[PDB]
């Protein structure tokens, strides 16, 4: 099968230098020219560089030149990505793509039909955080009909990502786990939420289970009634 | 640069029914015109390139057309594999400058749903810290549009709150949202009514849901 695969992509703080690497496999790489795409959280694809076949041409978003610098080793199979004076802005998904076929030099687009899997590249200050677990009480200001709602405030970690559970998976009908959004402290907070039954908030333990494999952070929170 | 303009951003469809996705160019772009689809957590994938060439593999349902400034995407017969957001991306002059547009999203038709408001008052865990949230919960509606408006007693609250929305329900096709206002201790002892006031289409007037700090 045809295939592209990126790595390197990691945590950088403001101001450094990251470098990409793309490799291929099962066709003939040294004929086609080569893209990086990358995509902010939230927001959509933006071409970032091209390199020809033959290294002679290589061009980039005005966003990104000056600071980055694309390459290519046709032995190796490989596609490069040098990221310099790293900003927020920078944090994103990264992919490599492929681009025209140039068999004896004559090239033919075809469109960017090949793509790899990509690599994140995130920009901040911050330092692996695990996160502080806090309880969404159910009250009657989060009692309406026959239906209590209940949470879990998982605040103030990095980097991404968490997993919830509610007691221990027994528990997943109604059940909405939140994207994480950025704060301004650069640290990622979520929320996890459930409704259950209102009449069952005095009898029904709720407990949410946080798990933050990158820092070392098991928790089990119990969801009490206010 | 190029600008690709792709209006509208949403869509709501129901699978069978023919939908038809939008290109504009700032400039002339001849048929150097390509459709991608993408789907969350995954790369993009190449559905047309040449403005109406089918990629390898690509179902029969997916057609491109159009030239110069204006281009369509049509699928004939949506299926519900196809809910996904779709890219139109230039390629025209030499020097390459590959511009994308913005996206269409295609979500899932279904009847209005009212949001469930609920709110969460912040724990005493969390007060000993020296921050304070409160959590807005709007569950279950349909469809996307809603606003949540934060008082802070009685007086409009800006730039203190962050919000995150759920994709469609699995089952039911409704959102649910979370509104997140965030406060310093001092500030949050210093108040003592907090609001959330939701408005959406599946509700006849706005739905505040309240507290006074310290039950």
């Amino acid at each position: 099968e045809v295939q592209l695969v990126e790595s390197g992509g990691g945590l950088v703080k403001p101001g450094g230098s990251l470098r990409l690497s793309c490799v291929a496999s099962g066709f003939s790489f040294s004929i086609y020219s080569m893209n990086w795409v990358r995509q902010a959280p939230g927001k959509g694809l933006e071409w970032v560089s091209y390199i020809s076949s033959s290294s002679s041409y290589k061009y980039y978003a005005d966003s990104v030149k000056g600071r980055f610098s694309v390459s290519r080793d046709n032995a190796k199979n490989s596609l490069y990505l040098q990221l310099n004076g790293l900003r927020a802005e920078d944090t994103a998904v990264y992919y490599c793509a492929r681009d025209g076929y140039c068999p004896k030099g004559v090239c033919t687009y075809y469109g960017m039909d090949v793509w790899g899997q990509g690599t994140t590249v995130t920009v901040s200050a911050a330092s692996t955080k695990g996160p502080s677990v806090f309880p969404l009480a159910p009250s009657s200001k989060s009692t309406s009909g026959g239906t209590a709602a209940l949470g879990c405030l998982v605040k103030d970690y990095f980097p991404e990502p968490v997993t919830v559970s509610w007691n221990s998976g027994a528990l997943t009908s109604g059940v909405h786990t939140f994207p994480a959004v950025l704060q301004s402290s650069g640290l990622y907070s979520l929320s996890s939420v459930v409704t259950v039954p209102s009449s069952s908030l005095g009898t029904q333990t709720y407990i949410c289970n946080v798990n933050h494999k990158p820092s070392n952070t098991k928790v089990d929170k119990k969801v009490e009634p206010k | 640069e190029i600008v690709m303009t792709q209006s509208p951003a949403t869509l709501s469809v129901s699978p069978g029914e023919r939908v038809t996705l939008s290109c504009r160019a700032s400039q002339s772009v001849r048929s150097r015109l390509a459709w991608f689809q993408q789907k969350p957590g995954q790369a993009p994938r190449l559905l047309i390139y040449d403005a109406s060439i089918r990629a390898t593999g690509i179902p029969a349902r997916f057609s491109g057309s159009g030239s110069g400034t204006e281009f369509t995407l049509i699928i004939s017969s949506l299926q519900s594999e196809d809910f996904a957001v779709y890219y139109c991306q230039q390629y025209d002059n030499w020097p390459p400058a590959y511009t994308f547009g913005q996206g269409t999203k295609l979500e899932i038709k279904r009847t209005v749903a009212a949001p469930s408001v609920f709110i969460f008052p912040p724990s005493d865990e969390q007060l000993k810290s020296g921050t304070a949230s409160v959590v807005c919960l709007l569950n279950n509606f349909y469809p996307r549009e809603a606003k949540v408006q934060w008082k802070v007693d009685n007086a409009l609250q800006s730039g203190n709150s962050q919000e995150s929305v759920t994709e469609q329900d699995s089952k039911d096709s409704t959102y649910s949202l979370s509104s997140t206002l965030t406060l310093s201790k001092a500030d949050y002892e210093k108040h003592k009514v907090y609001a959330c006031e939701v408005t959406h289409q599946g509700l006849s007037s706005p739905v505040t849901k309240s507290f006074n700090r310290g039950e």
